[PDB]
């Protein structure tokens, strides 16, 4: 039969397991190994013998070899909850979406640019990224795959590139998720 | 359905009112105003749960419903809260020591409920299209007020043809995943193959084509300490109580990586009790252990009960009160449960009668209110339940004074069983 | 082989329709009283409305307590279980002595799962019409569906399944002449073998054969199989389907029977009353008999008073044998009949007095019938005589060796001189105590 | 919040600059001869030159030996650890109760290690194999690498558009390349593009314990050949043994030491309820102590002259024998006087969120001095939950007064 | 040669006609314990009787021990003898009655006669054909030969990985096994192999010889209480515990006591009976003792040589019984009892010159009596213990020999239990 192996009402197993894997091994090393300069025949012979007859076996593949624990990455939910601009953000796009409206994002650092893309791949809203890395030429390629494209839904740009390749406009939404105040930066952003 | 009353069945919470003032039967519950009242101060404590390391200890005669009042202040409690219920004699264990299962039965009552976002699409699945090779896949989902078509890919095409998933099915398919779950059916199937014959599920949400943060708590104790010891931990989890895990990286991490969860908002802690009945069995070293466990922050309220005065203490020569150390004795708080009256001796048998379903005379009720009062209270019950056999068998209506009375010369008690044991049977 | 036993004659306890007690009670004879309350307790087991209820057959000696457990566990019949227990049992070197008194108290309770399935079979013979392209799209060939013959012993049935169950017959070796199971809801296609019908003597080949279906296509299997909590508890224990599992040395110790009580407890428990709630099974909550009850350690008695609280425990029948004597585990703590005092307000005492010298010579002389030897009056009365004297238990031990005695000296009812040389040539401790 | 526990008050030993105790200070009260003893023994403790020292903290009971070593603790610091334990944890059914003290000795020591880990990221452009040269693409640039066919993986991992991150000894697929726009829907979920290096070593100051490498070597989880996942297949176990814990293992932390690479953190083991071990455990710490490699050990016991465990025969002071309780530095804690319980009882209910009134203090401190102040304690909460029921803000006299006569204390029930 | 405690003791020192002499074969006086041991020898060695049980008691100091040493020596290294002692029973993983059980069968020892022959040839030669026969080349210092093989033994060579220029051994019934080289690997000149090369060996290239390896039953039972290995059932790993839990009598010790006896009848195997010596046999429990008493009466049970150094005391396990020795009555009885008497100071100093003349200690007339004057005075284990710091001292001082002088000092340095326990009053 089915069992829940927890409180929880219901739930599959794997996510269970899955979900509450705080700890990692301490310092774990590799085996030891004996160290005779000399290695007779007959020992080195029955351990590939062994090695051998153990490899046999691979049906079973021992399950993903059940492999223990080493990196404990962080959860990508911290992305959001250290920031409440994400907060925000996230609300305002789930909001956006559920009108249809597309997504302008403009950010000032190319750092947010990634926490922005990080953010929105925890929500799963498909985006197109424009910096200044990319060359003119693949700014505007870049522009066109996101125009007439009703599948990608944000837009995230630097701000601080010419953009003088960008023709149209798909939804007239924008956030401006980082403030500047520089002399003439927020002037030329705010103008086109 | 069929689960048969026990011996703590008629008790269904503990009577209490707005101002915690006790009542005089409400509940299952009887008398014992003291006693009730304390069970409701600390079941509000247990519910707040602000302090950590609090025990109450439950001392009285026999019969004066130490265990009645745990069960009830258990149910009381209700669920979403663990209460572990354990006997003094279950943490001798031969595969982990004592002090190993008092930890246990600590992290097992307590609870943490672990916030999950999740986003779901579900509907009706008018078009599974798919493209065998021997790659392409459209699903076409629909709704009460919307419809939708995805391009699947190969590899949610492949999760779909394992579980199969016809046209007209109610699925939940988890946008983080791709996990295939099927919830029913919206209608039959041709009405022409002469097999797969079940019943219609109702339609889908209207906006269930995509939920954006469906919020569901996962609610584990922490006993999922099991989940770490071994690689394979259902073993542990379900039977094997070899778990003489290592104390320091599991602990201690687990410990600090539910701070960090309680403080980031995944989680958030919720103690439970601890009730270990007939304490005194517990050796000496489970009461030092206990002495120190207390004051953990994790620690849950640890309930105990005692049915003795002074007694020696297991594991040693020397008596203490309770049969626990001076130490642990002095650190919790006792409540003393007073025994019960003629009155309330009456109203618990009626209380059982009426649990039982039996009735009877007005004269059998005070006969057998006379014989457990002079007896016991459990052989009273005992003898409730013989006298409806009897009853039944006699083909009456209720129980009369001439079936108490047949079935307490049937049945012997503890008195009048050592009063005809004069027979030295054995010795 | 009848092999009797050492006290079989008891069928039960012989109570009239009015429920009172009787000589020739099904067997076993005497002890009014005590089989009235088996009565009365057997009575409330068929009920089946209260759990956690413990009695004691508290008697000296010889009583028959354990006569009258097992009249009373064949009057309940084989239909609900009754594992019997003795107190030693409880000492395991494996498993802690609580977990085994609750391993024995879900044996104690029994659950009858049904299961009913519909399934077709018989020889196949595969055949698909050929259909105009999908009606929604373009043109081309598909299949709307896909018809099998199965052909059993009472006829034939051709059956029009729907076309996507076409993959599983092409992944087993569905071919036609050859007999598959399959499932109404599932529809999973699994193959038995060829009919014995194609099975050449000249073949050799074996469990690929199988002889045709008797009876119709559609066959509405309808199966009960029951098995106590306990042993669902075992079997969603262990694990099984591959990880591993086939290792020799780090797996061969099967004996991890400790469990906890999160599994025991809780899922099983839920889905055993969705199988009631829903039609699947019925509970069958059995009896535990526990003799030598005075055996347990008080860290026993400690775990049974609070077992006994719970809603699933089962009726329990303990039957202590001592008397006043100290608790095993305790410091010279005398308690009537080797309890706790505390137990004993707990359990219902069936008290057993001492046979009459006429109820020896009644259970003599059955023994005697049921061993199937016949007894003189003279050699009857002797053996009464004797049995009053010393334990009775010692006469019914002197009628084989008596009755072997008698067939080999060439007479073959029992005389009196037989069971006089057999009480010289055995007897019994009182009087071997004079040492 | 987080929930209030037992000893959640104190926060050191609140001494001068000089070691003068003040009377009340850093949740502490009382006691200060006992806590400039407890300043002396930080001191030592973080002097990192003697070893094998211990002290006990004996003393009436209530005294606050417990909460005197927390506070010591706490003041201490995180880094140096401190490993509490108690008396019966070293009876055990499967570690032998000696080497469960001496695992408890090692545990107690600190070890900050410092290693550069290479970290190959990228999504996986070409995946042709034994050496697999794999080819991990970045916002940075691409790099086929000669990876070792020890990381060949074999789950999914798919040969493309699969997120991949490798340290030097395992593999973790992050996610599914940003392929989001390729299929509406996916079973896969997605992650941008890694902007770092692929090929990058950074430094991580890790802090471990000498036990922590010692269980490790003793049954190792690395590697990759068949025996070893056969030998850590199932049941795992303890007991390492005396040649593997000393020998090589100090050898290699002095050879990190030595050269820079580790730096050792000396902790501290209170070894509560010490009164109630038996005379092997007593026997092993006389030879444990008297070791240049031992850490300092904090004893609180609570007992006086009574029989020592194991023996049942012969008695000693403390229950400790002689010749071990001698080891040990005695420090003799005194009972609280009415106004120093009325003071920390106030201390409590002022950490513990409860507004106690003059009277209702009064109370509790006669309560205290007359039964147990820790009784008191305990009394404190269900005050305040009465007065919050009766919609006082704050204990009234009354209120304890009602608690009290609820719940009786151990001394009246034993009248009783 | 290391020198241990019951060195000189290389023998029992009987003579031709039975008699213990007064001295000889390193042994002194005790002429009654002598010939009980010389008597229980020859029962030994008549391998006629089972089960006959020897206790060894007297007072301590004594030289049961030694008897039982001697007693082994004179038997001979041909018959097994346990060495055996009490405390060795308390074991952890298994019941202190298979402990019993499985030295009593150590102490049985059978000899295993067979001619095993050798088919040692070339690799290089190897041509099989047809898979269903094969054929090697014979290449030795002394003959060049070819044999003909079934496929079975080509199929175990082939899983070796042999090559050209290996010496190959080929048994006749079963086996093989590979020997890389043949003073071709070096001449190549390339680097090692993780193994060493060995040249052709000498001889035919058909070689036989007789066998006979010296088994125990308890081997046999060790053996079959394994799956042998081969297949999947090899996996084998640390921890294994090989002294399993128990092994049934019935259907593993009898089917070996079958085998061998069909062996021996058939003239293949030669049973050789041992002895069990059991020092300390006051240590056994009650329940031991019990079980031993029952054990020894089989017809499978080998001799069993006790050893009682503390007198009556209370039985262990009973804590009220009390019984002669320190064994019960029960089994103290059918056990023959071999009094140990007491060693006059003559004979001291005799047993004090010989362990002299044994460790290479060099002791003076003088020297000597002083030395035996401090034996008699509390025990000749002192003596015998300060025999050799004497010479030490005399060694560092420059002495060759131990004078009185030295003898005093390291008197007076160390200390016996007799002058411990005087001062011990302080
Ligand atoms: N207040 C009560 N109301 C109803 N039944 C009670 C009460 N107190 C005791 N009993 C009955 O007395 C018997 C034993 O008392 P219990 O409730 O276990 O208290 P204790 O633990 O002190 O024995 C039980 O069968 C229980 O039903
Ligand atoms: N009433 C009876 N009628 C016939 N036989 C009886 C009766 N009572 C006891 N016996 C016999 O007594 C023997 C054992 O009784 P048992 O149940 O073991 O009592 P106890 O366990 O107290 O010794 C049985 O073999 C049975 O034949
Ligand atoms: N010096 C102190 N200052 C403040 N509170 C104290 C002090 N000593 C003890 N306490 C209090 O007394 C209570 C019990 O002290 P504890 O450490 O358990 O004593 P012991 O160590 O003797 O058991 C603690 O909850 C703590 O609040
Ligand atoms: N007959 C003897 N002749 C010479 N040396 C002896 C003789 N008997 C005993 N010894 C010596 O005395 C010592 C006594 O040792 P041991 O046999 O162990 O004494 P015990 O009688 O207590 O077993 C032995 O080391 C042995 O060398």
């Amino acid at each position: 039969l089915t069992l829940c192996r927890c409180g929880e009402s219901l739930q599959d197993v794997i996510d269970r397991v899955a979900f509450v894997i705080p700890p990692v091994v301490a310092a774990p090393p590799s085996l030891r190994v004996p160290r005779p300069p000399p290695l007779y025949s007959h020992r080195m012979r029955i351990l590939r013998q062994g090695l051998r007859e153990h490899a046999a076996p691979y049906f079973q593949q021992l399950r993903q070899t059940t492999a223990p624990r080493l990196l404990q990455f962080p959860e990508l939910r911290l992305v959001q909850f250290d920031s409440g601009k994400l907060e925000a953000l996230a609300i305002l796009l789930q909001k956006l979406k559920s009108e249809g409206r597309r997504v302008l994002i403009l950010s000032q650092m190319i750092l947010m640019l990634d926490i922005l893309e990080m953010f929105l791949n925890f929500h799963y809203l498909t985006y197109v990224r424009i910096d200044e890395n990319a060359s003119s030429e693949q700014r505007q390629e870049l522009m066109r795959s996101f125009n007439r494209d009703r599948r990608i839904f944000c837009a995230i740009l630097s701000t601080h590139s010419r953009t003088t390749g960008i023709n149209l406009v798909e939804a007239d939404t924008v956030v401006f998720y980082d403030n500047d105040l520089n002399p003439v930066m927020d002037a030329k952003a705010q103008e086109w | 359905r069929i689960e048969r009353i026990g011996a703590h069945s008629h008790i269904r919470g503990l009577g209490l009112d707005d101002a915690l003032e006790p009542r005089q039967a409400s509940q299952g519950m009887v008398g014992q105003l003291a006693a009730r009242r304390a069970a409701g101060v600390v079941l509000e404590m247990i519910r707040e749960g602000k302090i950590a390391g609090r025990a109450v200890l439950i001392a009285g005669q026999p019969g004066t419903g130490k265990t009645a009042i745990a069960m009830g202040m258990a149910q009381a409690l209700g669920p979403d809260t663990p209460f572990t219920a354990i006997a003094g004699s279950e943490i001798f264990s031969l595969e982990m020591s004592k002090t190993e299962a008092l930890t246990q039965a600590f992290r097992r009552s307590i609870g943490v409920r672990i916030k999950e976002e999740t986003e779901i699409i579900e509907g009706e699945v008018v078009e599974i299209q798919i493209d065998r090779p021997a790659k392409v896949g459209k699903l076409t989902l629909k709704t009460t007020e919307m419809e939708t078509i995805y391009d699947l890919g190969t590899k949610m095409i492949e999760s779909l043809t394992k579980d199969k998933v016809q046209a007209g099915d109610v699925i939940t398919i988890d946008k983080a995943t791709g996990k295939i779950s099927k919830l029913g059916r919206s209608f039959t199937r041709a009405r022409d193959y002469d097999a797969m014959g079940s019943q219609t599920k109702f339609v889908q949400c209207p906006d269930g084509e995509l939920q954006k943060r469906k919020e569901v708590v996962h609610t584990v104790s922490l006993h999922e300490i099991d989940v770490i010891n071994s690689r394979t931990q259902g073993f542990l989890a379900l039977f094997s109580g070899d778990t003489g895990e290592i104390k320091s990286e599991v602990r201690e991490q687990i410990n600090a990586k539910v701070a960090e969860w309680r403080e980031e908002g995944k989680a958030e802690i919720i103690p439970g009790v601890l009730f270990i009945d007939e304490v005194h069995m517990l050796d000496i070293e489970s009461f030092s252990f206990l002495n120190r466990a207390l004051e953990s922050d994790m620690a849950p309220v640890l309930i105990m009960a005692t049915n003795r005065g002074i007694t020696r203490i297991r594991g040693t020569s020397y008596q203490s009160p309770h049969g626990i150390p001076i130490d642990l004795l002095d650190r919790l708080l006792i409540v003393s449960t007073t025994p019960y009256s003629e009155k309330d001796t009456k109203q618990i048998l009626r209380i059982r009668c009426e649990e039982e379903d039996v009735e009877m005379s007005e004269d059998a009720y005070t006969v057998l209110t006379r014989i457990g009062l002079e007896t016991s209270l459990r052989y009273a019950i005992q003898l409730i339940t013989a006298a409806s056999l009897v009853c039944r068998k006699r083909k009456g209506t209720e129980v009369q004074v001439d079936d108490i009375k047949r079935v307490y010369s049937l049945f012997l008690d503890e008195s009048r069983s050592t009063q005809y044991m004069k027979e030295y049977q054995d010795a | 082989t009848q092999r009797i036993a050492s006290h079989s004659h008891v069928k039960g306890l012989g109570l009239d329709e009015s429920g009172l007690a009787k000589q020739a009670a099904s067997g076993l004879v005497g002890q009014e009283n005590a089989r009235e309350a088996c009565g009365v307790i057997v009575e409330l087991i068929k009920s089946k409305k209260m759990a956690g209820r413990a009695v004691l057959l508290a008697g000296p000696p010889g009583t028959g307590k354990t006569a009258l457990a097992l009249a009373i566990a064949q009057e309940l019949g084989s239909k609900v279980p009754f594992c019997p227990m003795v107190g030693s049992e409880v000492y395991s070197t494996e498993i802690k002595k609580t977990e085994v008194l609750m391993e024995n108290f879900r044996r104690a309770i029994g659950l009858r799962i049904k299961e009913t399935k519909e399934v077709y079979e018989g020889e196949v013979t595969e055949l698909t019409p050929c259909e105009t392209e999908n009606p929604m799209g373009g043109y081309g060939k598909t299949i709307s569906h896909v018809i099998i013959g199965l052909k059993t012993a009472k006829g034939t049935k051709q059956l029009k399944l729907d076309p996507s169950i076409f993959e599983s017959l092409q992944k087993e070796r569905v071919e036609a002449g050859d007999v598959i199971y399959i499932e109404a809801n599932s529809g999973a296609v699994k193959r038995q073998g060829r009919c014995d019908t194609y099975a050449t003597e000249f073949d050799l080949e074996a469990e690929e054969y199988v002889p045709l279906p008797k009876g119709d296509v559609h066959k509405k299997k309808e199966i009960i199989q029951d098995v106590t909590l306990h042993d669902l508890d075992v079997a969603n224990a262990r694990p099984q389907g591959g990880q591993d599992i086939l290792s020799m040395m780090g797996q061969l110790m099967k004996p991890k029977k400790t469990e906890i009580t999160d599994k025991l407890r809780g899922e099983i428990n839920k889905v055993v009353n969705k199988y009631i709630d829903q039609g699947i099974a019925e509970l069958v909550p059995g009896v535990l008999f526990v003799d030598e009850v005075h055996m347990l350690d008080i860290e026993c008695f400690t775990y049974l008073h609070r077992a006994l609280e719970s809603s699933i425990a089962p009726i329990v029948i303990f039957a202590s044998n001592r008397g006043n004597c100290v608790i095993r585990g305790t410091e010279d703590i005398t308690s009537p009949h080797g309890i706790p005092l505390d137990l004993l307000d707990r359990v219902m005492i069936i008290r057993t007095m001492l046979y009459t010298p006429q109820e020896m010579k009644q259970i003599i002389k059955i023994r005697a019938q049921t061993e199937g030897i016949n007894i003189s009056e003279e050699a009857l009365n002797h053996l009464g005589e004797i049995g009053t004297k010393t334990t009775l238990r010692y006469s019914v031990q002197l009628l084989t060796p008596a009755n072997l005695l008698a067939k080999i000296n060439g007479k073959d009812s029992i005389e009196k001189e037989h069971v006089e040389e057999i009480s010289e040539l055995f007897y019994d401790a009182k009087s071997s105590a004079k040492i």
